[PDB]
């Protein structure tokens, strides 16, 4: 075929290579463990005289000989081209049928494996074919786990392979054990190659999956729903604010998370939108919050650092300032009644807006909301109302978690379904026609 | 090399001065946002001398530009922090390291 | 009724666990007898401890921790596999052990330790990696040679414990026998330094051995050296480099304080 | 369970027989039950018969000539402490001309098809150790020239006696009591 | 539940809270969900906020089919919907994303030429529109980690922006930046001729300049006027939103426009100098779904809401820490708790041999490997894992694992090579020593005397990696060894106290998991000697009480245990046993 003879007039054993084939692997299988332990070990001696035999034939070498006659086209449309639509569908099968022979051949014998070292270069050179890439690294498991020649053998270019194998497949775990058997054999630890692997893998932190503990946070906002539509009867500028009573800065490990701002809900809905109901995730971390944590704006888990008169992380004592413009989208803090240079602007108005502050462990924060509910320390900006003015008449306002799961007795916790729009959140008197 | 916001205020008068050590407890973080090194997970403060080679250059003169008390963020670009060669295996090669650092005491 | 005491307890609960159920684990299965064999055998115990057991006085404690320190790395070092930083420990550990003066001081408890049991396994490991394509890492045996020589060199009985891995040594005798300034650094020198100016050793000597030596030192005789002519040197029938060495270990074999051994 | 153990770990395929003190302790502990060593009367001699009578069975109930014609089986032809217990045990077991010993070792010879077993005794008593002059003149002169013996025993002549003692003792108890199946089948 | 309901269950963890099961249940033989439980049963619950996941092989609707590249066509990823042409087939915005981000410059700046081609960081994809698939209902660009939105209906205008202004002293904007999670364009509104796109192509590519941050799109040959400015550090990934009116809709097709780098170099970082387009298997085609489930965690944190006075007005107050494990997810930019992967199998034994990967290059006294495994997994992550309850078993034992090779593997390794050997210094302590305690012959607890016979020191470098000496990597890592100590006893106490209730839910899921390597740590702390005088005490009190009394409840020895568990206990009298014998040599030296 690669001479290009017509295919009728060579004669291409398809159908007989894959039956013997499957009879070989059939025949070099290992014994089931649930057997008998006599029995057993008469099977695993049968075996590995079966692989002696064999080895000392030759059988490996006319193997990969198949196995690279067949590598020479890419793929199976190819291959069916060159030779026939029926040896273009069996080219898969017959590829793995010949990885998984070659392995279970040279499974278990330490002898094959020690011959098998020195051709192991030319098998790497194909990890990165899709088709060979199980077989192969099932051969390279064995040869490895069983040879310790093998193991000096493989080298740091190899080990780069499987480390870009690692990338561009995926998340495959046979790569870490292959990897694990490279580090340590039979007891023995290679310095060499557990340098390499370190430092090649584990730097770029890419492929491995990182780990952190993260501080718990949660967010705490008042029953106030504020939004804008078009023929609606709600103020378009509103002011609030928070004083950071007691603060501290490290409880545990990691730093403590208070940031203030307002918060936007997903359509009409009261529930919060774009964001985890428990984690590590707090106000301005998704697109629908808006923070201020003292050194940084904060919003879709974005910080940029903004200047202030004695700029410094929230600490105790420390009034804090929100104002809320919806006549044109605005959001500006004041830290200790001196303004911070910098806004939120031109954001998205569908939703109801409402105040939020997160925080992890460690704080003593209150809301100054103003009129009954709270005073305000500094006068509010012109044309902007207090927030309790927003107060629906008939219900009173509670500081309440913004999510609707807290802390409780696990039976006596209330379990929420789907909650329904908040229709008379915003007041549109409609014409009717007449 | 290396350029110091204040994330919090120290008293402004106390600086670090030659033969004194630096207690220090601070976190490392990459450029990226990935944390690889902090005292305050090993819950000992770092002391380290000035003028004698211990530490990086970027940290050694950003503690040296801090305060008695006062926690700054530091930015360490690359040539005074680790090079081109990189740390092996922690710190990526020219990687710019970004560090939480307060001077809690000098002796 | 109570037990009362640990062995009592171990023979109970071991006895106890082996009749309520059939065990599927080999590992644990021998684990248990062994643990109902050493409380049954308390005797053995004290058997197999009071050899490994020394005394030193205070004088010597901290030289003793130091040099019990590098033999722990030493033996450490034995499950890594072998290489440049290794080797460069290896030299440096051995080094140590040697400057260190309980070495000389303590023979008895260097031979209880059994430094040169490990020293000669790190060389087995360095000979058997290679032997074929020639001994990598020739500064391994160059050293591990120089300080079991040294080691028998401190005492008679070490003479003992280097004489028992005769056979070894004398099997690896051909390890660097042509390199020169490798001369009291190869295992012949190691076996010639085991027999040397011992009649009991001499005596002890068996034949086959000697047959080996003979042997080696007629295919020197018959053969040149293939690595002298690969670095140029002319091809002459024979080869005297080797062949010296083995005529000198055939010489201190036969020949013991003064006297000819006549055997 | 432990002589379950022993017979699993001597079938088990391997070059040497792995040296266990484990196994030769035990087997050393198993044998001295079984032996547990003025005239004596009729009656308390056929009393000593029955109480080594049932001190054999308890083992040989379990496996334990299953055990010693594995060992020795595994051992290939290699003297060695193991052995050494292992011939010791099968004497223990094999003691006074033990017919169902006898007879449960050759059936579980003749079923197994064991060549092994016989090979390994071929090169245990080709192995076996005799005097030697050239021994004995060289411990003399060092006698005579009086340098202090390192062993008192003097074991270099005749080096495993109680191993060639102990071999043919088994082969002896093998055969004893007429047992003509086993005769013919040696 | 529906909408605007509330409901609570009651598993039977108090058997009194539950109200009438006494009343019918009771004698019929039924028994409380939570009855045995020793800890409060997780609960999951369906997740409001969808995320991208990949096309299953049996979706019924969407059927995504990979073509490779050949020699003339770059590789390509085709989407068709098997259900069209069908009833129960479904019209609606479907949202479409490859696997894996654009990653921008850190810090943004101030025949194909290979020099350009090569110093070049522009990438490049296009989405083949084909034929019969209405172009209006087709949206294509690059949307962020932070797109959790799903509606119905999708229009560019909804798109969620903000715009971040800062400004100086006098109130200049010195910057104006508008941030979104979508930058998209409309192939409707793109295609200027008309109708005729159905005739070929309707090719429209998307341009990524990740040195600059701007996003160019370009439509059959001519730049669209849309264009987008995208902060440093932005991970984009290329997504395409279409409504199908057609069985086949849309193409990705990874080629490269003349002077730009195709996406693969830029996805991967090996093939980063690659010029060829490359399609490897870890890329794959994600779709937005609903079907996913969110884990209640088991403990919130503590706040108090109160309204202080007229005056101060409301107070809230968290003064407790609460801290969680979460797991990074790299390529997809998304961290998830740990404790999720009880349920989420892969990701969890990928996880698990990590973790061995970890154990093998620390492995057998490798420390500097050690130390630089310090930076990866910490020392809070660590103690967090062993101490924590609901984590699954596999990372409970390969945390336990990976704590003793990093800390006490070399050190415990080399006191087991002294175990052996005894020497004895001659000393006043020395002869002091004496076989038994008092004038009765009672043998004293094991472990608990004075042992004067020469032992390894222990030595440990701190980790740090601000310093540059080199003397740290010698030595194993530093980790607080009273801490460890105090955990150990008490979680040790706890797990002998609920064994023997015999609980359905241990920790990690198996008795195994809960012991073997809680018994592994503790007997490392053993074996380096960590434990003295009345910790060793309680040690041999939870062992055996009866036993170990020093002059009813069953100890870990009678509690009808695992075989690995009883392997463990057999190595822990095995090193008993050796304390006695030395304790023996130690009395003979003196006595001598």
């Amino acid at each position: 075929l690669s001479k290009k003879a017509k295919a009728s007039t060579v004669d291409l054993p398809i159908e007989s290579v894959s039956l013997s084939l499957q009879d070989l692997i059939g025949y070099f299988h290992p014994p089931d463990e649930h057997l008998e332990h006599e029995d057993k070990q008469n099977r695993l001696r049968a075996l590995k005289n079966r692989q002696n035999l064999f080895q000392e034939e030759g059988m490996i070498n006319l193997v990969l000989e198949c196995i690279d006659r067949l590598h020479v086209y890419s793929s199976a449309a190819h291959f069916a081209d060159v030779a026939g639509r029926e040896a273009g569908e069996s080219w898969k099968s017959i590829l793995n049928s010949l990885y998984e022979l070659l392995a279970a051949l040279i499974r278990g014998n330490r002898k094959n494996c020690a011959q098998f070292s020195g051709s192991l270069d030319w098998l790497i050179s194909r990890l990165e074919r899709l088709e060979a890439s199980s077989g192969i690294l099932e051969v390279l498991h064995c040869v490895l786990v069983e040879s310790p020649e093998a193991l000096n053998i493989i080298k740091e270019g190899h080990i780069k392979s499987i480390i870009s194998l690692l990338d561009k497949h995926g998340r495959n775990h046979k790569v870490l054990d292959v990897l694990c058997s490279l580090c340590v054999c039979h007891g023995v630890a290679v310095r060499s190659n557990q340098h390499l692997i370190c430092d090649n893998l584990l730097p770029g932190r890419d492929l491995l999956l990182q780990t952190r503990l993260v501080n718990h946070v949660s967010s705490m906002r008042p029953n106030i729903f504020l939004g804008v539509s078009e023929g609606s009867a709600q103020y378009k500028k509103w002011y609030y604010e928070l004083m950071v009573d007691h603060t501290e800065p490290f409880v545990t490990a990691e730093a403590t998370h208070l940031r203030v701002g307002w918060a936007s809900t997903e359509g009409y809905s009261p529930y919060p939108g774009g964001g985890e109901e428990w984690g590590g995730n707090g106000v301005g971390d998704d697109l629908f919050s808006y923070g201020f944590d003292g050194l940084h704006l904060w919003s879709g888990c974005i910080a940029r650092t903004v200047s202030s008169p004695n700029q410094h992380l929230l600490r105790t004592d420390d009034v804090i300032s929100c104002c809320l413009d919806l006549s044109a989208p605005s959001i500006s803090f004041r830290i200790n009644g001196q303004p911070v240079q910098g806004m939120f602007e031109n954001f998205n108005i569908d939703g109801l807006f409402f105040p939020v502050v997160s925080f992890s462990a460690g704080i003593k924060v209150r809301f100054l909301l103003g009129g009954r509910h709270g005073e305000f320390k500094f006068l509010p900006p012109p044309g902007y109302a207090p927030c309790y003015e927003a107060v629906l008449p008939k219900e009173k306002l509670k500081v309440e978690h913004s999510r609707e799961y807290k802390q409780e007795r696990t039976y006596t916790r209330d379990l929420l379904g789907p909650t329904v729009s908040l229709t008379q959140a915003a007041f549109t008197p409609i014409p009717v026609d007449t | 090399g290396v350029e110091i916001e204040t994330i919090s205020p120290g008293d402004g008068r106390t600086f670090p001065k030659k033969g004194q050590t630096c207690v220090v407890h601070y976190t490392g973080m990459l450029q990226n946002g990935k944390k690889f090194d902090s005292s305050r997970d090993r819950n000992k403060p770092f002391k380290f001398r000035i003028g004698k080679q211990e530490v990086i250059k970027g940290f050694e003169e950003g503690a040296a530009q801090m305060s008695l008390g006062q926690r700054a963020k530091l930015t360490c670009t690359p040539d005074v922090a680790y090079g081109a060669t990189g740390h092996p295996g922690v710190i990526p090669p020219n990687a710019t390291l970004i560090f939480d650092v307060e001077l809690l005491n000098l002796e | 009724k109570k037990s009362s005491t640990l062995q009592q307890l171990i023979s109970e609960t071991m006895v106890r666990w082996a009749q309520e159920s059939v065990i599927e684990d080999p590992e644990l299965v021998r684990a248990m007898f062994v643990l109902l064999h050493r409380q049954y055998d308390g005797i053995g115990g004290l058997v197999r401890a009071l050899p490994k057991t020394y005394t030193i006085n205070g004088v010597s404690v901290e030289d003793t921790i130091n040099l019990l320190a590098s033999l722990g790395q030493i033996r450490s070092l034995l499950s890594v596999r072998m290489g440049k930083e290794e080797e460069k420990l290896m030299i440096r550990g051995l080094g140590d052990i040697m400057n260190n003066k309980v070495f000389y001081q303590h023979p008895n408890l260097m031979r209880a330790l059994g430094m040169h049991e490990t020293v000669m396994e790190v060389m087995v490991n360095v000979l058997g990696g290679g032997e074929s394509k020639e001994i990598t890492f020739p500064k391994m045996v160059a050293n591990c040679c120089r300080f079991l020589c040294y080691f028998c060199r401190i005492s008679r009985q070490n003479q003992k414990a280097m004489f028992d891995h005769l056979s070894y040594l004398l099997e690896n005798s051909s390890v660097g026998l042509a390199s020169p300034a490798m001369r009291g650094s190869t295992p012949l020198d190691v076996a010639a330094a085991s027999v040397m100016d011992n009649n009991e050793l001499a005596l002890a000597l068996r034949e086959p051995d000697l047959e080996k030596v003979v042997r080696y030192l007629a295919g020197c005789g018959l053969q040149s050296c293939q690595m002298l002519v690969s670095k140029g040197y002319p091809d002459i029938g024979w080869n005297p480099v080797e062949g010296e060495r083995y005529l000198d270990f055939l010489r201190f074999a036969v020949f013991c304080n003064g006297e000819s051994v006549e055997e | 369970q432990l002589i379950l153990l022993f017979s699993r770990t001597a079938l088990t395929e391997k070059c040497k027989l792995e040296e266990d003190f484990l196994y030769m302790a035990y087997a050393d502990i198993m044998a001295k039950s079984c032996h547990d060593e003025e005239v004596k009367s009729f009656e308390e001699k056929e009393m000593e018969k029955q109480k080594l009578l049932y001190q054999q069975a308890r083992l040989h109930d379990r496996g334990a000539a299953e055990m010693v014609l594995q060992t020795i089986s595994a051992s290939k032809g290699e003297t060695g402490p193991m052995v050494a217990a292992t011939l010791k045990l099968g004497i223990a077991i094999l003691n006074g001309g033990n017919s169902t010993v006898q007879q449960k070792m050759l059936d579980y010879l003749k079923e197994k098809k064991d060549v092994g077993f016989f090979q390994s005794l071929a090169g245990l008593m080709q192995s076996c150790s005799v005097l030697d002059l050239n021994a004995f003149e060289r411990q003399n002169k060092a006698e005579g020239l009086g340098m202090v013996t390192e062993e008192g025993s003097g074991e270099k002549v005749l080096q495993d006696d109680e191993f060639t003692c102990d071999l043919f003792r088994f082969l002896q108890l093998l055969c004893e009591g007429h047992n003509s199946d086993f005769q013919n089948y040696l | 539940l529906g909408v605007a309901q509330v409901g609570r269950m009651n598993f039977g963890k108090d058997v009194s809270t539950l109200k009438y099961f006494t009343i019918c249940g009771l004698q019929e033989g039924y028994e409380p969900f939570a009855v045995n439980t020793n800890r409060d049963i997780t609960m999951w619950l369906s997740k409001r906020l969808p995320q991208f996941l990949q096309v299953p092989s049996n979706h019924e609707h969407i059927e995504v089919t990979r073509i490779d590249g050949t020699i003339d066509s770059s590789p390509c990823l085709k989407v068709t919907q098997k259900s069209f042409g069908s009833q129960n087939s479904n019209t609606d915005i479907m949202f479409y994303r490859l696997s894996m981000p654009i990653e921008c410059a850190e810090v943004f700046s101030k025949r194909d030429d290979y020099d350009f081609l090569m110093q070049t960081s522009t990438y490049y994809y296009s989405v083949r529109i084909f034929p019969g698939q209405e172009p209006a209902n087709v949206w294509v660009g690059w949307i962020t980690s932070d797109f959790h939105q799903y509606d119905t209906g999708f229009d560019l205008d909804r798109v969620r922006t903000v715009t971040v202004t800062l400004g100086d002293e006098k109130g200049k904007v010195h910057e104006s930046i508008k941030r979104s999670n979508c930058y998209m364009v409309c192939a409707g509104e793109s295609m200027s001729p008309g109708q005729g796109r159905n005739n070929n192509g309707l090719e429209i590519g998307c341009v990524v300049d990740a040195a600059s941050g701007l996003l160019t799109f370009i439509a059959n040959g001519k730049e669209l006027s849309t264009y987008y400015q995208v902060e440093p550090s932005t991970k984009l990934f290329p997504a395409v939103f279409a409504q199908a009116t057609s069985p086949n809709v849309f193409q990705f097709e990874l080629g490269r426009i003349k002077n730009v780098m195709p996406l693969s170099a830029g996805l991967f970082k090996s093939e980063h100098k690659n010029p060829v387009p490359q399609c490897p298997p870890r890329l794959h085609v994600q779709f937005l779904s609903h079907v996913l489930w969110s884990r209640m965690p088991n403990q919130f944190l503590k706040v108090d809401v109160s309204r202080i006075s007229e005056r101060q007005g409301w107070l809230v107050q968290c003064l407790d820490p609460l801290q969680f494990m979460s797991l990074h997810i790299p390529e997809e930019n998304r961290s998830v708790d740990i404790l999720e992967l009880t349920e989420q199998e892969e990701l969890l034994k990928f996880h698990y041999h990590t973790l061995r990967l970890y154990s093998a290059v620390c492995a057998l006294g490798n420390h500097r490997v050690a130390h630089a495994l310090c930076s990866h997994v910490d020392e809070p992550q660590l103690l967090y894992a062993i101490e924590n309850k609901y984590m699954p078993g596999l990372l409970r034992a390969g945390y336990y694992d990976l704590l003793i090779d990093i800390h006490l593997s070399s050190y415990a390794t080399a006191r087991l090579m002294m175990n052996n050997e005894y020497i004895v210094p001659m000393t006043e302590e020395t002869k002091s020593i004496t076989l038994f305690p008092d004038e009765n012959k009672k043998h004293g607890l094991p472990g608990i005397g004075l042992s004067t016979s020469l032992r390894p020191r222990m030595q440990f470098s701190s980790p740090s990696f601000v310093s540059i000496s080199n003397e740290c990597y010698q030595y194993s890592p530093e980790f607080p060894l009273d801490i460890l100590k105090s955990k150990t006893i008490q979680m040790l106490t706890e797990a002998v106290k609920e064994g023997s209730l015999h609980a359905r839910d241990p920790v990690g899921g198996t008795t195994e998991f809960l012991f073997v390597p809680l018994i592994k740590l503790f007997y490392t702390l053993l074996i380096m000697g960590i434990f003295h005088n009345e910790d060793l005490k309680h040690i041999l009190q939870l062992i055996e009480p009866s036993v170990f009394k020093e002059a009813p409840k069953e100890g870990l020895l009678q509690m009808k245990l695992p075989e690995p568990v009883k392997l463990q206990m057999c190595l822990l009298l095995q090193y008993l046993c050796d304390c006695q014998v030395r304790h023996r040599i130690e009395a003979i030296v003196a006595f001598s």
